[PDB]
């Protein structure tokens, strides 16, 4: 049993958010903020990554190099992302240098420069970014992916931005973005490992004092997306592994199907035919894949957003020919979360997940993850006795019931990259969504 | 004719030949299918559709 999370506010309306672990010695303090791309509208698309960048281009106080070398100096690191509904930066360090890092992120979000030859620098570096990613084929699947299940709508878009908005983003919108977004009530500090939750709010009092507060407070983790059934296809036969993800509308952090799903995504699990143990797993559909080498992995996924989400697949081939087989076996198993999953299915990916959600949290930096994520997506964090209960709370009915509404014969987001020739049209991949023997 | 004109003998092979040439047909309909199926249907602009299949 894992200790307490602390938890205390500021007046502005800044959250603390502390667990102590007196058996390490670094400790992983950090603002979690509930602002992301999400917030940007079309022209200023790309504003939250490009802040990202200057963030570490020199305060007001510290330019950029003494920025390096005061950092250098506390024996750490400092690490940031922007994602679509939540933004991080944070600082791992020693025990007795969290004061140090609490000042330096204090400085940097509050009080950074911002300077035109510094905008104008960075424009250059992101303008290469976009033609580098390129690479990452996960990350070019999944942009797409949200690009088209939420064609035209806030969630669609890129963290990066459109080429066009990266020439004329200036200090102005940058400055007016930070100001609209990072207030004290969407703000978390998170403190994990070894640091005190009652010194953490002295320093969060000390340096976070005069942050401002939103005019209109809403609770964290607050928000109306209309998901496309749609394709998109970037055939490349240069390419030896196709990429393809397959995704239906998921569910929001605050679903009450939430477990449901996360129960369903487990029944079919993940594959790696690199890993020794991937031959022997329960899960049907590794089953077929491995006999048959139709894949060299998958990864069911269930990713949340504050009002939606996405849930399916994400699978890569060499097999060129088979890639019919690969995708109609997999929705054939998806099939059967409406029709044939009972107690015995139920109960294994039940007992597999109780000790999943639990395992993840192995580091300071996963644990102050795991504590700003909750924090900003339900506005609390929930104690694994509650988890425990949720989770035992899903039935092999609730399974059905829920996927009898959100895949059985449902329009889904299909992404193709590489040798994708003989990935079947829309019309063939959705027919599997349902069954015609059931 | 099976015979010196037009007459039953004619009818009868005419019905029995009738019987069998529709069977004759449906083969040989199905041999410029299989013959057809080496290049696939050509298409109204006459072009390759190797780059672009429906099922
Ligand atoms: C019982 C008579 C016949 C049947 C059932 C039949 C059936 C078919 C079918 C189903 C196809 C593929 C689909 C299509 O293109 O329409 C086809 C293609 C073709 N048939 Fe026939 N057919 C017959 C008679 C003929 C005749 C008399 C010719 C030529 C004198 C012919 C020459 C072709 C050719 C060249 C193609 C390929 C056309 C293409 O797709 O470019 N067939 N036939």
């Amino acid at each position: 049993v894992s200790p307490k999370t602390r938890t205390s506010n500021l007046k502005n309306g800044l959250t603390i958010a502390s667990e102590s672990n007196p058996l390490v010695q670094t400790a992983t303090v950090g603002v979690w903020i509930d602002a992301g791309s999400r917030n940007e509208n079309a022209y200023n698309n790309g504003t939250a990554h490009f802040f990202e960048h200057l963030a570490f281009k020199g305060t007001d106080k510290r330019s950029q190099h003494q920025l390096e070398l005061d950092i250098e100096n506390m024996g750490g690191h400092l690490n940031a992302y922007t994602s679509r509904e939540s933004t991080v930066y944070y600082a791992k360090s020693f025990k007795d240098d969290v004061p140090k890092s609490v000042e330096i992120l204090a400085d940097i979000l509050q009080h950074s420069k911002l300077a035109e030859s510094a905008i104008d620098r960075e424009r250059e570096v992101i303008t290469r970014e976009l033609e580098e990613v390129n690479k990452q084929y996960e990350e070019v699947v999944f942009d797409h992916l949200h690009a088209t299940a939420f064609m035209n709508q806030p969630l669609g878009r890129t963290i990066l931005g459109p080429r066009e908005n990266i020439q004329t983003i200036t200090n102005t919108e940058l400055r007016k973005f930070i100001t609209e977004n990072y207030t004290a009530d969407r703000m978390v500090l998170v403190g994990a490992g070894a640091v005190d939750h009652d010194a953490l709010v002295e320093l969060a009092e000390k340096y976070f004092s005069h942050l401002p507060s939103s005019q209109s407070p809403v609770p964290l983790g607050t928000p109306i997306p209309n998901f496309v059934g749609s394709e998109v296809r970037l055939r490349d036969d240069t390419m030896p592994v196709a990429h393809i993800a397959i995704a239906v509308e998921g569910v929001s952090w605050t679903s009450e199907d939430y477990y449901t799903a996360l129960v369903a995504q487990a029944i079919i699990g993940n594959y790696d035919r690199a890993v020794g143990t991937s031959r022997h797993q329960g899960s049907r559909l590794s089953n077929i894949v491995s006999e048959n080498n139709l894949a060299n992995s998958f990864q069911s996924f269930s990713t949340s957003y504050s009002d939606t989400g996405l849930w399916g697949i994400y699978l890569t081939s060499e097999n060129t020919t088979q890639i019919d087989d690969l995708v109609h076996f997999t929705l054939k198993e998806w099939n059967r979360l409406s029709t044939s999953v009972s107690n015995l299915q139920v109960e294994r990916a039940k007992s597999q997940l109780k000790a999943g959600l639990l395992l993840s949290l192995d580091g300071t930096t996963y644990v102050a993850e795991d504590i700003g994520r909750q924090l900003t997506t339900l506005g609390r964090r929930v104690t694994p006795a509650e988890v425990e209960a949720k989770l035992e709370a899903v039935t092999e009915h609730d399974v059905r019931a829920w996927a009898q509404k959100t895949l059985y014969d449902k329009d889904i987001a299909l992404v193709g990259l590489g040798p994708i020739e003989g990935l079947y049209d829309y019309n063939r991949i959705r027919n599997d969504m349902s069954m015609m023997r059931w | 004719w099976g015979g010196f004109s037009v007459g039953n003998p004619t009818l009868q092979r005419f019905f029995a030949l009738h019987y069998l040439m529709p069977f004759v047909l449906a083969v040989f309909a199905l041999l410029h299918l299989i013959a057809l199926h080496t290049a696939g249907s050509s298409n109204p602009l006459g072009i390759t559709s190797n780059v672009d299949k429906l099922s």
